[PDB]
């Protein structure tokens, strides 16, 4: 029937599609090793007597992450060839992760991803997870996704990338490693959703007053995030929705396909109990700022579309009684030539929160996906960034080493400046 | 396409080669594939760049490491082209200078033939004067 | 022979 | 996997590698007879990148001894740990240099430098595939800044893209053993600033320094002396061999920290640092563990961060301890210390995380930097020659090896160059 | 009443033969004694209490693998004299095998193979192994072949020949032992079908992750594909395929008999633990251009028979429909002159499992038969390196001072130049 | 079965041999007494080749102790495992070569060639059909030299079809005893060069080189240099008594590697060789025996084989080992040194695995190639030769004793002709 196969590139994309593993195996109640003590289609397969595998590929030249998910609690929950590992880091160095050590292995994975593709027809996209700032997560993000769209053309994808701030990168060539790759991710991916370390940090910090979750629970949270997008797939709902509508509704131009994401009611286990989770107070709290996952303030911009994906024992009327509230207070606003700008998609099942997360119980939720014109914010210091390191030709000689000219700097800054253009000329 | 029309030229002079029955010659549609494959890897050449930075020994070895690869990668292209031009033009001039060395053995046939015959003659005369 | 020991190693 | 190969030069590079061996062994649970003891799967996992399977299911180090003098390889055996090392590599040296460049590099550097190669060869090439090199040697004494410098030069041509990582400890402003000191420095470092890709300095008043009053030792010796720089070497290479949440190489320390090749000095420290009488009374806390690294009180090298600017620098930082107050303490020191820190690069701070700790303690941290503090020290030995060059003095023992007044000056002047590009990013 | 008769010559056939016959022993129930505790009649005879003793002989110059296999654990199953033993090794010499060291067991071979095949008329054809780049391979091997081709004419033939390696040597005498041993295998053998050890090496390095394997791990895979080969003949099935089905409908021309094996799949018990052998993927797998068991890449190739036995529980629905995706995929291309390209037959027993080994007991298999062009470079390759070291003469006075003269090598070299005739008028 | 015959040829071949048939009693598990203890199959079943049933049970030896002077047979019988030859095997002179090759060739071995002879013939047309003689013989004595190649000159007119394995120990360039050490050397080559399948030189010079830098011996006695020597005397001729995944002969090892038969002489090493404290800590992996077989360092012969090209390689593996890593490494020592591998002949090495591991190790390698390496070696006897000669010195030994000046100067001429055509395919 339906499937759908996800990529996970680099450090970030290993350690986020791993929580993305036990949150589906928790949803569907698989336990580890592929056992069940047909609503799993779309994320397993059936691999004999209740035997299920998930469909993705793991994708990262550094060994140490690979080998650990392969000898560390899942070893037989994944195919052994849907795990890859390589031999050497990329080490945040776009120019030998696209094309020195990342040729060897991109046939070794898409030999996989050509089988995983041969299993069913009805294959809806191509979900991936990869940060845009590791050597790895870039280079191999972008090789793979540049004859994937020679191969597997018309077929849709979906983007999770890890992009930096203007204060935590952990990276002194973020930089270069960035927006070198947004030279590709425009001309061939569909649909980008933008990520922040600090948006995951400061919403546990104001919203579930821990000071000391690490990467893990970030990852938690983006679990949370992509479940509750897929999961009108994977289940039955009053107002269904799937990858292609999401294709075609929210992006009105092909250039301009830069989401943002955010999710609520994120709750603590001892916050949650003592309230009111209602329909009105979590899509009030879905659109303020604190709630945005990518640290961008859109008081200087405007929502394009605007798509909510509720779930649990939300009744489909109040939905638009929350809406209706939104839509009419002049703290968000929309861009002049949309009159309406909104989409819900009810889904019945309600989250099972992994035991132990930081997650509460929510009979209802909503993961928010919005485009807006304040991906100018969030980009624009980035070009004041890359002109601030390229203008002493800082840099240049770990990438023009391997076979990347210089040159390539050049041309990814006029389309990155293309980019910002665009964005204007769409506002007014 | 800078070179991209060689080849559709080339399998013209097959068909022709094909149609004419008297030069008789083997398999030579590897020729077809070997022509391209080391013009191809003679194209790039005037595109091929690489460029410097300030001065360190680990930058100007392995910045100069690409340029001997590609030194030596003219090298390669042209002697697989050269060996078997002198191989696969051996072996079909191979059957018109088998025609001159099977000249003779028309020679040693008719020498004998002839000689063997005459010795039935002289075969035939010495008995009757016995 | 030392020569012994040595090739025939095993302890 | 990943494979690092770990050659000595001089008395000093011994001494130091021999204790490097001796904090990775027991992070490893290696006996001294060979046998691993520790039942943990997250030590052997990760081991052939300093170890080999010797068939015997005992480990020796990938480990090249290489010394001009017989006596210093008898405190190596006769030690502890001294059994677990591999004697055809060690590459035994008779008549010894006597603190001398030239005789340690070209007329008696020339003889063994043959035999080097080919033991450092035959396990470079019997692993699958190499990562990098890791030496330890000294430019105070001429048989390792002579023969060990020449290794350096002579792996330089046939292993091109394999990083080269270079710890060296420098000569003394104030003490001076070995009185050729500021000629074998300079004649070392006009070649290592080609030939080597990260070079860490290291020195060995700096290294007192330390041990006197934030390890509050009043009778130090050589042996743990060694140690505290043994446990900072055993920080730049853990994470290859340690999973974590943020993870990290060796060559990953190298492609961000050069924003041009020819500045690649790094400065060394390490912390904790604390008495045997604070170390299980001290809060053992994140933020004060970035209090012990920015300062001059806890770095490795002859040489105040106060008078320079940290270009680009990084931390490492092990054991089980979360990430996001890394990223904001590691802001917080940036915009504190806002002055002290270069313009052209945003957010000059590596972050890598992972997951175990040494020893003794539940974290730890090891900071490297290039930063321009570098300068004072090369200027520092240029200055010496500003003063001993002139007199020509001390130099008909290196001409008579077949040196050349010329290779002097060049060996003056592109260290001078070398300070010129270190006051230009100022 | 229905029998095959096999010929194993050389060391290589011998063992590659200890694993055939070890496989058809433990799958028709029968123990390495001999005795069982109607539909194995093909391989097996019967001799009194409920004996059977193989239809094999084994044939060899040296006595050192001969020997052993009686001083083995089959003593018993072998008749005593079905094993023909030599004493003076060949030692990898085309002349040595034809022309000194022949002729005193080539008579007592024969005097074997007339008694066990006027057992029982109905008899099919001859099934022999061998290798052309040994001594006793290539040269005794080819004397059986022009004296079964006088005595028994309509009888079938199918080589099954370890042609050399492209790449590794093992030897340095191959050039010459196996093109003159094409000579007389283009008139005599009738299927001749190309094994590679490297190619066997490759599948089994990646698709059962063996690292290091031996030659008793190979002479299972080509048991398997032996005992694919002729399941059809052995048990029941919906499409059963005659051995005189393989030469009429693949073959289109008498001198065009050269082959191109594979195999498909070849499985381990931890890699399907997380896999489904469904027909769809076990027949992309078996057309899988790597996965060849001669390693020829058929890309540059050109196809024009196929013939594909599955075997077990195979359902005929997607046998054709499989087959037809895999027309309807342009990267596999067929010759103009044959529209309909494959052969499928269906068998009811599944594939046993050697027990020890490291193949999986599967529900299915596919056994791939192709014709194409791509043999026509198998054989450019070893021309490529015969004229390099024949120009100088080298070798030469093993040759011509051993009792065979000088110019046997020229028409070696013209004859297979005229093969290359037939395998490239026919791809245009 | 096939049965190979060993001759024993000199005073180094009397000892060498006696030696030899030390290590093969070794594996074959014989008792000095000639009993066999160890109870395993295999190991017994192809015992013939190399021994004859006594119809006591023992197994004696199908070789011939055969010299121009009893003093070394009297060394061999009163030795370790001394009570196994036979008493008829011994043929004894009585006067002995003095270091004259033209008495042991023309003279003196005259009248024993004939009563060695018969006693070779007697244990040749006692059995089936047999595969040849290999032998080992001394070039710079006269006993070995000159009477040796006499029985080559014999068995070649009465079996011509057979295999004339030759181990020919050779003069040394440096350690020069046996002051006439070309004449008795050069006057044998030519008569072998038309006279055996195959030579294959050893060298007690490269030997006591072997012995001490990769031995790790202080006090190298002639019992330790005659073993590392019978380990490639065994490993030759092992695959035709113990079984394999490859199988091959003397005959195959003839036939695969030799191009024209001007040209045979063959190149032997033998690995792993591995010292006293180092069996611990070297794994024997089979990437580590073939570099270590592909090594000037482990070569028995002191001709430098970089220093020309390799022609021709044959190596065996005697042991339980995976064939991938038999055969793909040799492609590689094909690949990385091409330009020391010969161009004209493709693929230039061979293999032929046995099954059953020596005693101790639980594998190893033989290397057997006719590198054309071989010129300098030959240059090497040949300028002390013709330094000699052109003073006419030491010849009245030589042409009082049955021969002329003649036979020296065609011995020059086969030796130049020998050598241009090495010359000219390199
Ligand atoms: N939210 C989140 N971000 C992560 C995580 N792991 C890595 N990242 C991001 O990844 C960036 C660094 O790049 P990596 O993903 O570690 O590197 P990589 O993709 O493996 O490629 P290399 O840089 O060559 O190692 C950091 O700045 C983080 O923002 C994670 O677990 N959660
Ligand atoms: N697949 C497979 N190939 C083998 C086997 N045995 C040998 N070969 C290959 O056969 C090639 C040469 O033939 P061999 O079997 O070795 O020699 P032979 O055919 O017995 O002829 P002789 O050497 O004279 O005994 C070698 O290169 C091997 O790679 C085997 O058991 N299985
Ligand atoms: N920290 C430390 N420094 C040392 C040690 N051994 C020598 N040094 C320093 O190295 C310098 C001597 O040079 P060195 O390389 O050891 O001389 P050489 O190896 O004998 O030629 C002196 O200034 C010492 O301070 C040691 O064990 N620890
Ligand atoms: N390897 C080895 N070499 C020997 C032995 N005996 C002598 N030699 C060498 O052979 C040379 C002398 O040869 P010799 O035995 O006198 O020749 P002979 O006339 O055949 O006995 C000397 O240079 C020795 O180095 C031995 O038992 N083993
Ligand atoms: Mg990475
Ligand atoms: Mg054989």
């Amino acid at each position: 029937m339906r499937e759908v196969i996800s990529i996970h590139v680099g450090q970030a994309g290993i350690q986020i599609g791993n929580a993305c593993w036990e949150l589906f195996c928790l949803e569907h109640g698989i336990q580890p090793d592929g056992q069940m003590p047909d609503a799993f289609n779309t994320f397993f397969s059936e691999t004999g007597a209740g035997k299920h595998v998930p469909r993705c590929v793991f994708l990262d030249l550094e060994p140490t992450v690979v080998d650990e998910v392969r000898t560390g609690t899942y070893r037989h929950l994944f195919h052994p060839e849907q795990l890859i590992s390589g031999k050497e880091d990329a080490a945040n160095n776009f120019a030998r992760g696209h094309y020195t050590i990342g040729k060897e292995i991109v046939d070794l994975s898409l030999d996989r991803i050509r089988k995983l593709a041969d299993n069913c027809t009805g294959l809806q996209g191509f979900l991936m997870f990869n940060a845009v700032g590791g050597g790895t997560g870039s280079g191999l993000g972008c090789l793979l996704l540049e004859r994937l769209s020679v191969d597997y053309g018309k077929k849709s994808k979906l983007n999770f990338c890890s992009w930096p701030s203007p204060q935590v990168s952990t990276a002194v060539v973020e930089p270069y490693n960035s927006v070198l790759s947004t030279h590709s991710l425009l001309e061939h991916t569909d649909v980008a959703v933008m990520l922040d370390n600090e948006a995951i940090y400061d919403i546990c910090r104001r919203n579930l007053d821990i000071e000391r979750p690490t990467y893990t629970n970030l990852n938690r949270l983006i679990a949370q995030v992509i479940s509750s997008l897929t999961a009108s797939l994977r289940f039955d709902g009053a107002l269904n929705v799937d990858v292609t509508e999401f294709q075609t509704n929210l992006v009105p131009y092909p250039r301009i396909h830069f989401m943002l994401s955010s999710y609520a009611p994120i709750i603590s286990a001892e916050k949650a109990y003592h309230e009111q989770l209602s329909v009105a107070e979590i899509t009030n709290s879905a659109f303020e700022p604190a709630s945005m996952m990518a640290k961008c303030d859109p008081r200087h911009g405007k929502y394009m579309a605007c798509c909510l994906m509720y779930r649990g024992d939300v009744v489909p009327k109040d939905v638009n009684a929350a809406v209706a509230t939104i839509k009419t207070k002049r703290t968000i606003q929309f861009v002049d030539w949309c009159p309406t700008g909104f989409k819900c998609g009810i889904n019945y099942q309600p989250p099972t929160v992994v035991p132990g997360g930081d997650l509460a119980k929510v009979m209802r939720a909503v993961c928010m996906i919005s485009n807006s014109t304040a991906i100018a914010e969030v980009f624009s210091r980035m070009d004041h960034k890359f002109d601030l390191m390229y203008a002493k030709r800082a840099f240049v000689h770990w990438y023009v080493g391997e076979g990347m000219e210089e040159g390539e700097f050049s041309e990814a800054r006029e389309d990155l400046a293309a980019l910002e253009k665009d964005y204007e000329e769409v506002g007014i | 396409t800078p070179a991209d029309v060689l080849k559709t030229e080339f399998e013209l002079k097959l068909q022709s080669l094909r149609s004419i029955k008297g030069s008789n010659a083997p398999a030579l549609q590897e020729w077809l594939r070997v022509f391209v494959s080391s013009w191809k890897t003679l194209q790039t050449r005037l595109k091929s760049v690489s460029i410097p930075e300030k001065p360190t020994e680990k930058v100007l070895q392995l910045a100069k490491e690409k340029i001997e690869k590609e030194r030596a990668l003219t090298f390669k292209a042209l002697v697989q082209v050269q060996q078997e031009c002198l191989r696969v033009m051996k072996q079909v001039f191979e059957t018109p200078w088998r025609a001159e060395e099977l000249a003779r053995e028309n020679k040693e046939q008719t020498a004998k033939i002839s000689l063997l015959s005459s010795d039935v003659e002289k075969t035939r005369e010495h008995t009757a004067v016995l | 022979a030392v020569a012994q020991l040595l090739r025939s190693s095993a302890e | 996997m990943r494979e690092i190969v770990h050659v000595q030069g001089g008395q000093c590079g011994n001494q130091i590698g021999a204790k490097f061996w001796e904090v990775i062994s027991d992070e490893h649970g290696i006996d001294p007879t060979g046998t691993y003891c520790g039942d943990s799967d997250l030590q052997l996992e990760r081991i052939n990148v300093f170890y080999n399977e010797a068939t015997g299911g005992r480990f020796v180090p990938r480990a090249i001894l290489m010394d001009l003098e017989p006596g210093t390889m008898d405190s190596v055996r006769a030690g502890p740990f001294g059994q677990l090392f591999r004697p055809d590599n060690f590459v035994f040296g008779q008549t010894g240099a006597g603190n001398n460049w030239a005789k340690g590099h070209y007329t008696e550097g020339a003889e063994l430098i043959d035999s080097v190669l080919d033991v450092v060869r035959k396990e470079a090439e019997g692993c699958d595939c190499l990562q990098g090199f890791q030496i330890t040697h000294s430019l105070g004494g001429g048989t390792g800044s002579g023969m060990g410098t020449l290794l350096i030069s002579k792996v330089r041509e046939e292993y091109p893209d394999r990083i080269m990582e270079t710890f060296s400890v420098f000569p003394s402003p104030k003490v001076s053993d070995t009185v050729v000191e500021p000629y074998n420095a300079t004649l070392s470092v006009h070649q290592l600033v080609e030939n080597a890709d990260e070079v860490q300095v290291i020195d060995n008043e700096a290294l007192y320094d330390i041990c006197f009053r934030t390890l509050k030792l009043t009778t130090p010796t050589y042996g743990d002396l060694n140690h505290l720089v043994s446990a900072a070497m055993s920080g730049v290479t853990c994470c290859l061999r340690f999973p974590g949440q943020l993870n990290s190489d060796l060559r990953k320390l190298a492609v961000n920290l050069i924003p041009f090749p020819r500045l690649h000095f790094f400065l060394i420290g390490f912390a904790p640092l604390t008495s045997r009488g604070s170390q299980q009374y001290r809060a053992l806390s994140v933020p004060e563990l970035t209090q012990q690294m920015f300062d001059a009180k806890n770095m490795m090298c002859a040489s105040d961060p106060r008078h320079g600017r940290y270009l680009t620098a990084s931390a490492m930082f092990r054991g089980r301890m979360s990430t996001k107050e890394v990223d904001e303490q590691m802001l917080n020191v940036q915009n504190k210390n806002s002055s002290y820190f270069v313009e052209w690069i945003p957010n000059n701070m590596k972050s890598s995380v992972c997951d175990i700790p040494p020893k003794g303690l539940k974290m730890s941290v090891t900071f490297v930097g290039n930063s321009t503090a570098i300068q004072e020290m090369f200027k520092r030995v240029s200055d010496q020659f500003t003063a001993m060059f002139r007199r020509k003095a001390f130099l008909h023992w290196y001409t008579g090896e077949g040196m050349d007044e010329m290779e002097f000056t060049e060996a003056e002047s592109n260290m001078n160059d070398l300070v010129s590009e270190y006051q230009q990013y100022q």
